[PDB]
């Protein structure tokens, strides 16, 4: 039932400060430690610290003891055994190689040799410390394409191009359609920009009737895009059924 | 807006005599604060009516006659709260407003006013839970 | 079951007054709150004010503030309402109404039989 | 990490496979408690084991643990398609942060095969209105993920402007990738046949789309 | 006071609403000293609010339910019957007066 | 031939909401026995000089002042004490 | 974690604490069942004969008696129960009844190091009286076995 | 405060009728039918809760600002004008007739 | 012969049954001593505070209190007795007191497989309180022997 939700992505100048959030829900906040772990560029995982919402007792790894600042809010009781809460982490003087996925994680037990142990991890919060500016997603629509035309199936989607930094969160039909959706990854080009593609596999029958719209967003560059996918294809690949 | 005297007035007793003070003065309004160079501000006196034959709790309980205390009397209480009730109907949406009036019908609100921070529970001392302890000649190998 | 028997509907003229009673039974007259909801041609059922028969505590609807006067004889268990400065528009059938329970006034399961006043 | 676990281990579906964890007397092992996480890259990890012997809630008895005086271990049996992720160990005490292992990626041998479902798209009018037109090809639902790319405009090996992505695992337990081709609408009109061909265990399927052929 | 095996729970939240969770609770066997004051409109000689003045109601929207205000700082009210009224005993037997 | 068994604990720290009879305890500072009080009667047990209030650490408890038998208890006590107090007193019906 | 002398004063003091930690405070909850919450700084004279008039029939008089008798009324039920489970005079009593995963499938630490009693009793809320019935059914199947033994035993 | 949609709508005994009601602020929403000569009888009060003697025909539903009222198997004894109540606020009203 | 769950419901169910068979039903008779006969299909809320008026001084009000207190009054006597026999918390308690043929000279089976308890208690009707006195006299001669032992034991 428990649930830890972290803040959105941020792009920071090297040498700058930043504060990451972690809003908890579904369980008693002060009953469990909140940890902080990051996935470094070439150093894999990396536990940074933990903190008690109850006692305020901290434990920071020697590496960050004078770099990051663990803090917490007071719990708001929801039920007899559930409460909302918020936890933070301010890693100042951001050096490079700090770019990675930052995690908060609640403890395991309440009494024992493994109380603080990271059990319920959050979403992650991708940090990108860099000089490079921010750039939005140039959203275009992808025309219909029948893969297995003998049966009649097909696929449509949206192409995200020329943007930085990651990530991009795509959705279909105002955040309702889930069946057949598939968001591919992306690569660092020569320039430095990123670019993904999101496909929702649906046939060429319900083209002129049902609506399909890609709901693309980019928190670092702060953009929210809605695009109508055109039901048309002047090519010999799909034009067989009609 | 109406009711028994005790409800349309401020009621209480000092040294035993039961009072019914006109709270009209306390509710004229005077909401906009200018202070008027700190003038026109001393006491605010309410006319009080006094009665001896008195019946509380309505029907339950008999009527009581309060014998007079000889000589003049005066008591000081501290006002620690109020009991209000809102006039409610459709009115001017913008920029209209709601008006409030005093109520004293049910004494239970006096009791709720003090007890709000309390609740009573029953303790349930019996408890049952799994354990690697069996009975008779065993408590896990010994 | 409870029931609220009512008065006969009198015939009146504008610029006058009216008084219509309502006797209750089957429940402790004091413990529960009674309302007065009249119904005119075509308009939404108009609530005029509730009456708590403990100490005659009342709460009148804004347009009726001045004309309406809800009282009660706690001894004869009768609910009274006076309405002065009459109009042909305030003409309606009148219904004394108490809720489902004493914990909530607004679920009017119990209505009295309509009293028809003519102006 | 200082606490070194194995690089990569191979297991056979249905049977078991072990992962070791070891370091100096400090990071391991006596007077040090050991935990284990499956950490699917790109997703939040999952605690499998915490007190070496002990398993997290809802965890299968498949996963079992053992710590000797010098090494920690992790048996995982009745192998499944979902166990092809990378796992981590950690050494900790009752009052001290985790010292994560170096990581161990796991391969589940003797599983079925799937063919890359290609879906090539043309550059939309919006792209052609820039003017900057790029081709969009995407393979999916294939394993093993060890695949390679070979674009062909008029049956020629293309160099500049061709960017490919590393194959990622899916909710279908299979691997998937994607590759693009950035050019201009002037080049797009036209250079014979723009083909998108990709290989996997010999099977090199092709799904082509061109403006003339 | 509650019987044995029972207990009263006291909400120590300084900005309590009346309903719902209490973060700061304490068990007691007996309620603190409560004077039974019978008054109307004005609540006399009672307990003030710790945080700030408080409004409480089962639901404010239901106009038929009393608003209960709790001041933070008390307001002295001094009432009086100023006349020197002499009293007489009037007997009617046997010694009933 | 098992692993886990039912084990019984007495003195377990659990409670449930409950309605019960509540008795009264008075501060006992009323020296004058002659001038006795209608509410703080002789039946009120003497107060504790030290009121022990135990902080329930880690406890969140739900309240609802609007459904609390204490006030109905308190209310019916009040009107019963008032009635009992004039029960012995003289009737004034000849007036 | 507090001292042995404080444990005595801390009624319901391990209420929000973990189930394993609550065991030091079993006696203090028990003592309350009859005597209410303990008094420290002051310990007045609680002897008999404090009703010197007809005050035993008044509001408080009756109320007190009701509260006094109810208090023991309830105490005995809890005892009699423990008794017919064969756990008389035990604050922690092992039984013959095996635990059922359907009741709960949490490990030791998943309970004792993770739950509060009221929290756990709420989980076992449904299966409780049925257990109470097994506890008692066990005790009987024991008493049966004893008479069985007394028969073969000449 | 209460926009009782629709305006007015009468139909046959066979077709199942549906009446909705918009909401400004939270509050218990009830309904009443004003039959010939009779008083507005309570039929559905909390939302999904039926009154004394109300059959399964009548059924209330929906979450959020809107709230519905549904009855099948209509009769001449089910004629009269309905109303939508919230606190002291009523709705316009909708009717089924000949 | 019925099931373990029925045994719980069958108060005085082995009344006409043989003495040996009655032992499975000891707990169910005990539970009745305070709570009366058990309820199965229905189990209502038996909590406190059901007297909302001056009804505690009426016919039934007084009667109930009398019945409530008498019930525990008696329960304790039976317990205190078992206690000073050294049989606290035992539904079957062995003693040091040897049986006397004068009391009864029936074999095991002549009793346990042939008599009902009320039948047998009627035979031992005369010699009962005297036994009750030996049971208690034994317990004392035990306590004496312990103090004896504490003296030699330094
Ligand atoms: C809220 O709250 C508030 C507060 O809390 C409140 O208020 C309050 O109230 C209360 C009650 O009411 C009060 O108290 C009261 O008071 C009163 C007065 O005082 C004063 O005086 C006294 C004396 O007396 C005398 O005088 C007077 C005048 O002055 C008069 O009035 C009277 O009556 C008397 O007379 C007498 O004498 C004369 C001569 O002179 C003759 O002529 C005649 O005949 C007679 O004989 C005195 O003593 C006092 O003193 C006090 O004070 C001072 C200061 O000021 C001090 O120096 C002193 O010492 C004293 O004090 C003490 O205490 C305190 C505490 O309290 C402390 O603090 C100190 O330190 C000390 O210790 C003055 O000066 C009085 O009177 C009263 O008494 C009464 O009551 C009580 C109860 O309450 C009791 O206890 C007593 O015993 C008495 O009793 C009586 O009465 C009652 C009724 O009232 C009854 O029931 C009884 O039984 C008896 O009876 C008898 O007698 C009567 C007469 O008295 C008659 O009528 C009958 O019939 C019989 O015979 C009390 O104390 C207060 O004050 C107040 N406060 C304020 C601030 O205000 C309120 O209420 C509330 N509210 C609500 C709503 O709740
Ligand atoms: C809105 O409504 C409000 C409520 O409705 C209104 O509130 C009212 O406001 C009034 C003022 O505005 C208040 O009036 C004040 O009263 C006090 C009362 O003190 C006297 O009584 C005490 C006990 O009663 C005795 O006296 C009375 C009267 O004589 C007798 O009837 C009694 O029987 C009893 O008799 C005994 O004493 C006499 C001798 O006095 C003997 O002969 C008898 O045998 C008895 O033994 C009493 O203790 C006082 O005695 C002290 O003062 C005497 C002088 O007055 C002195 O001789 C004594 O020795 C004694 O002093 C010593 O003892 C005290 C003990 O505490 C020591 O503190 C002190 O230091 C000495 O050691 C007194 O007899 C009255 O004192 C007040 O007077 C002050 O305020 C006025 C305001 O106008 C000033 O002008 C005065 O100067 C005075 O200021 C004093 O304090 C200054 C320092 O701050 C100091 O510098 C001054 O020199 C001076 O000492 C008030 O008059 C009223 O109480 C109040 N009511 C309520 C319910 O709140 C409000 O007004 C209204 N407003 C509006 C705008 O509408
Ligand atoms: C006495 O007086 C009191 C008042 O003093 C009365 O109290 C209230 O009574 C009402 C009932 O009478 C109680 O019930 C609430 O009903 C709400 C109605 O919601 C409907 O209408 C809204 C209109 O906006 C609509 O959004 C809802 O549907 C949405 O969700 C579904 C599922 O996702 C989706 O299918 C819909 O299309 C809607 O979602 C779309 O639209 C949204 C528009 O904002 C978008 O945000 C969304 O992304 C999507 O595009 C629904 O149809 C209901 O909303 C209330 O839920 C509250 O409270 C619950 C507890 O009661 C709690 O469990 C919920 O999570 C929610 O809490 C939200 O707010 C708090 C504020 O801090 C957050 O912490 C929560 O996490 C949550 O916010 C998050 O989630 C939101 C939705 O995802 C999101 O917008 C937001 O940004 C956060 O991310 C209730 O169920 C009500 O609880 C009572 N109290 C109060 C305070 O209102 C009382 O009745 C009266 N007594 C009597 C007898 O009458
Ligand atoms: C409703 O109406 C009511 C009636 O009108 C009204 O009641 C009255 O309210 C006032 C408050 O406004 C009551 O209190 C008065 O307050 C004055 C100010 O108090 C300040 O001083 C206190 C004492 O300071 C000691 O320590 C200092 C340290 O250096 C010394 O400098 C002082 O000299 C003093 O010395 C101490 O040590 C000496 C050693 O040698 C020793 O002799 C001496 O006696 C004393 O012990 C402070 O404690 C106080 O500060 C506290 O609070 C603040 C925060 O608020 C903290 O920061 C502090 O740390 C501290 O905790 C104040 O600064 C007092 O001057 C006034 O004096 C009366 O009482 C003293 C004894 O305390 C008497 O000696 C003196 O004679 C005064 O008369 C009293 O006695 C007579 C005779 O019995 C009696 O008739 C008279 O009525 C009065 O009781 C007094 O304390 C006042 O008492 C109330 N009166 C009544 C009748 O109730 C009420 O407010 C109204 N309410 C509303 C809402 O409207
Ligand atoms: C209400 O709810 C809350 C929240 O659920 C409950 O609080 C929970 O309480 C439990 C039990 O008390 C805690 O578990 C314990 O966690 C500690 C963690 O250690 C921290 O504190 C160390 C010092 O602790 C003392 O000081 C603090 C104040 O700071 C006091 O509050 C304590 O009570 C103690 O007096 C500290 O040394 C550690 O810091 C390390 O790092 C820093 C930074 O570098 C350095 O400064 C330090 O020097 C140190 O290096 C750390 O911050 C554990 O120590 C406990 O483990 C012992 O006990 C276990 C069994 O309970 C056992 O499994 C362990 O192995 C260990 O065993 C002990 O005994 C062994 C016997 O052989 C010894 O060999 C062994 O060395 C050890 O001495 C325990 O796990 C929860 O953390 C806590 N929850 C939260 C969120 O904080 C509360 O109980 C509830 N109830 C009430 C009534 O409040
Ligand atoms: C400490 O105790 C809490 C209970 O108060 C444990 O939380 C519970 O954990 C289970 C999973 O372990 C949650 O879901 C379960 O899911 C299965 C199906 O997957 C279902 O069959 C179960 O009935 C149960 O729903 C459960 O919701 C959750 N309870 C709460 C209130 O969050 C917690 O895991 C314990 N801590 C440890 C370390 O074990
Ligand atoms: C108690 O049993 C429930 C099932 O009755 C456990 O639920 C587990 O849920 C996960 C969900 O991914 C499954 O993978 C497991 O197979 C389930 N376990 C079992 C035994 O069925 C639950 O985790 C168990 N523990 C607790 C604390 O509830
Ligand atoms: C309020 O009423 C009081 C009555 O005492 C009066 O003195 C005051 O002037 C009034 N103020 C207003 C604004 O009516």
């Amino acid at each position: 039932q428990g649930q830890l939700v972290q803040s959105g992505a941020e792009l920071k100048k090297p040498g700058a400060s930043v504060k990451i959030s972690c809003k908890t829900s579904g369980y008693r906040f002060n009953f469990y430690h909140i940890n902080w772990i990051r996935q470094t560029a070439g150093r894999g995982p990396e536990w940074m610290g933990w903190i008690s919402p109850y006692s305020g007792d901290k434990n920071l790894a020697p590496a960050f003891q004078d770099r990051v600042i663990m803090t917490t809010d007071t719990e708001v009781p929801v039920t007899s055994f559930t409460s909302t809460g918020a936890a933070y982490m301010e890693i100042r003087n951001l050096k490079f190689d700090d770019t990675g996925t930052y995690f908060c994680a609640k403890g395991l037990l309440r009494d024992g040799s493994s109380t603080w142990l990271p059990y319920l991890w959050g979403q992650g919060t991708l940090l990108t410390v860099s000089s490079a500016s921010t750039k939005g997603p140039s959203v275009f629509p992808l025309a219909p394409s029948s893969k297995s035309t003998s049966g009649g199936t097909a696929a449509l989607g949206c192409l995200v191009k020329d943007y930085f930094p990651e990530p991009v969160t795509v959705s279909w039909n105002s955040g309702a359609l889930t069946s057949g959706v598939h968001t591919f990854p992306a690569v660092l080009q020569s320039s430095g920009l990123y670019s993904l593609s999101s496909v929702v596999t649906v046939p060429s029958s319900s083209l002129g009737t049902q609506t399909y719209i890609c709901n693309v967003n980019h928190k670092p560059s702060n953009t929210k895009v809605d695009k109508r996918v055109e039901p048309k294809s002047c090519d010999k690949g799909l034009e067989v059924l009609f | 807006s109406g009711g028994d005297l005790e409800i349309t007035t401020h009621s209480f007793n000092c040294r035993g005599e039961f009072f019914y003070c006109n709270t009209s003065g306390l509710f004229n309004t005077s909401g906009l604060f200018n202070n008027n160079s700190n003038d026109s501000s001393g006491n605010i006196t309410l006319p009080c009516k006094i009665k001896q034959i008195v019946r509380m709790w309505q029907r339950v309980g008999q009527a009581m006659y309060a014998p007079p205390i000889a000589g003049n009397i005066t008591c000081r209480s501290r006002i620690t709260g109020l009991l209000l009730v809102r006039d409610g109907c459709k009115s001017n949406e913008t920029n209209g407003t709601e008006t409030f009036r005093p109520a004293g019908g049910d004494m239970r609100d006096n009791w709720r006013s003090e007890l709000y921070k309390y609740k009573v529970v029953k303790i349930k001392p019996l408890g049952v839970a799994p354990t690697r302890c069996r009975r008779r000649v065993v408590g896990r190998r010994r | 079951q409870v029931q609220l028997v009512q008065s006969g509907g009198q015939m009146k003229k504008p610029g006058e007054s009216m008084r219509i009673s309502c006797r209750a039974s089957g429940y402790e007259f004091i413990d529960c709150t009674l309302n007065w909801i009249r119904l005119a041609p075509g308009k939404r059922p108009e609530w005029m004010g509730w009456l708590k028969p403990r100490g005659g505590a009342v709460n009148y609807c804004r347009p009726l503030q001045g004309r309406v006067t809800m009282t009660r004889d706690v001894y004869s268990d009768t609910a009274f309402l006076e309405l002065r400065s009459l109009t042909v528009d305030d003409t309606a059938v009148y219904f004394c109404t108490r809720g489902k329970n004493c914990d909530y006034n607004w679920d009017f399961e119990h209505w009295g039989r309509g009293t028809p006043v003519i102006v | 990490s200082v606490l070194t676990q194995s690089a990569s281990v191979s297991g056979s579906l249905g049977q078991s496979v072990t992962i070791s964890c070891t370091g100096p007397n400090s990071v391991c092992c006596s007077h040090k408690s050991i935990s284990w996480y499956q950490w699917p890259p790109g997703r939040a990890p999952t605690l499998i084991i915490y007190e070496d012997n002990e398993r997290a809630p809802g965890i299968s008895p498949r996963f079992s643990g053992y710590k000797s005086y010098w090494s920690a271990y992790l048996t995982i049996s009745d192998l499944r398609p979902e166990d092809e992720t990378t796992y981590y160990c950690c050494s900790y005490t009752h009052n001290s942060g985790c010292v994560f292992g170096t990581g161990t990626k796991v391969s589940v041998l003797g599983q079925s095969k799937a063919n890359p479902s290609v879906t090539l798209f043309p550059p939309s009018s919006e792209e052609l209105q820039a003017n900057k037109a790029t081709l969009v090809c995407l393979i999916s639902d294939f394993y093993p993920g060890a695949v390679t790319v070979a674009w062909k405009a008029d049956s020629s090996p293309v160099k500049a402007g061709v960017e490919t992505t590393t194959p990622s695992k899916q909710s279908n337990n299979k691997y998937a990738a994607s590759s693009y081709l950035s050019l201009t609408p002037e080049q797009w009109k036209s250079h014979r046949s723009y083909s998108c061909q990709v290989t996997h265990e010999g099977s090199t399927v092709e799904k082509t789309v061109a403006p003339t052929e | 006071c509650a019987p044995a095996g029972f207990a009263i729970l006291k909400c120590r939240d300084k900005k309590f609403n009346g309903t719902g969770p209490c973060k700061n609770v304490s068990t007691v066997q007996c309620t603190h000293g409560i004077k039974p004051v019978i008054s109307t409109q004005l609540l006399l000689n009672g307990s003030l609010a710790e945080g700030d003045i408080m409004i409480r109601s089962e639901n404010i929207t239901d106009n038929a339910k009393t608003i209960i205000v709790q001041l933070k700082t008390a307001v002295n009210i001094t009432c009086t019957r100023p006349s020197n009224n002499t009293r007489k005993s009037i007997r009617f037997g046997p010694g009933q007066a | 031939a098992g692993d886990l068994w039912v084990t019984v604990y007495y003195g377990v720290p659990v409670w449930e909401d409950a309605d019960t009879t509540l008795f009264c305890a008075s501060d006992a500072k009323a020296y004058s026995t002659e001038s006795h009080n209608v509410w703080a009667t002789h039946a009120c047990v003497p107060t504790d000089p030290n009121p022990q209030e135990i902080p329930l650490k880690n406890v969140t408890e739900n309240f609802n002042m609007w459904k609390n038998n204490m006030v109905e208890q308190m209310h019916e006590d009040i009107i019963s004490l008032w009635d009992e107090s004039l029960k012995p007193c003289v009737k004034l019906t000849p007036l | 974690a507090v001292g042995m002398g404080a444990v005595l004063l801390g009624f319901l003091g391990a209420a929000g604490s973990t189930m394993g930690a609550a065991s030091i405070t079993l006696t203090v909850q028990v003592r309350q069942l009859l005597s209410g919450i303990v008094q420290q700084q002051s310990n007045l004279l609680r002897a008999p004969e404090a009703q010197q008039h007809l005050l035993q029939l008044t509001v408080w008089g009756i109320k007190q008696l009701q509260a006094r008798v109810l208090a023991v009324e309830r105490y005995l039920q809890d005892q009699q129960l423990l008794g017919i489970w064969g756990c008389s005079g035990r604050l922690i009593c092992c039984t013959n009844v095996p635990w059922n995963a359907s009741w709960s499938n949490k490990s030791y630490s998943e309970i004792w190091d993770n739950l509060t009693w009221v929290e756990w009793e709420r989980e076992i809320s449904n299966y409780t009286q049925h257990i109470y019935n097994l506890l008692q059914e066990s005790q009987n199947q024991q008493e049966k076995n004893e008479q069985d033994l007394l028969a073969l035993d000449k | 405060v209460l926009t009782q949609s629709p305006g007015t709508l009468s139909l046959s005994p066979g077709e199942t009728a549906i009446i909705s009601c918009r909401t400004s602020q939270y509050g218990s929403l009830a309904w009443y039918q004003q039959r010939p000569g009779q008083a507005p009888r309570l039929v559905i009060y909390s939302g999904s809760t039926r009154a004394a003697g109300i059959p399964d025909r009548f059924s209330g539903s929906r979450w959020g600002p809107d709230y519905n009222l549904t009855i099948s198997n209509l009769e001449s004894g089910d004629f009269g004008v309905y109303y939508c109540q919230q606190y002291e606020f009523f709705g316009q009203g909708t009717k089924v007739q000949v």
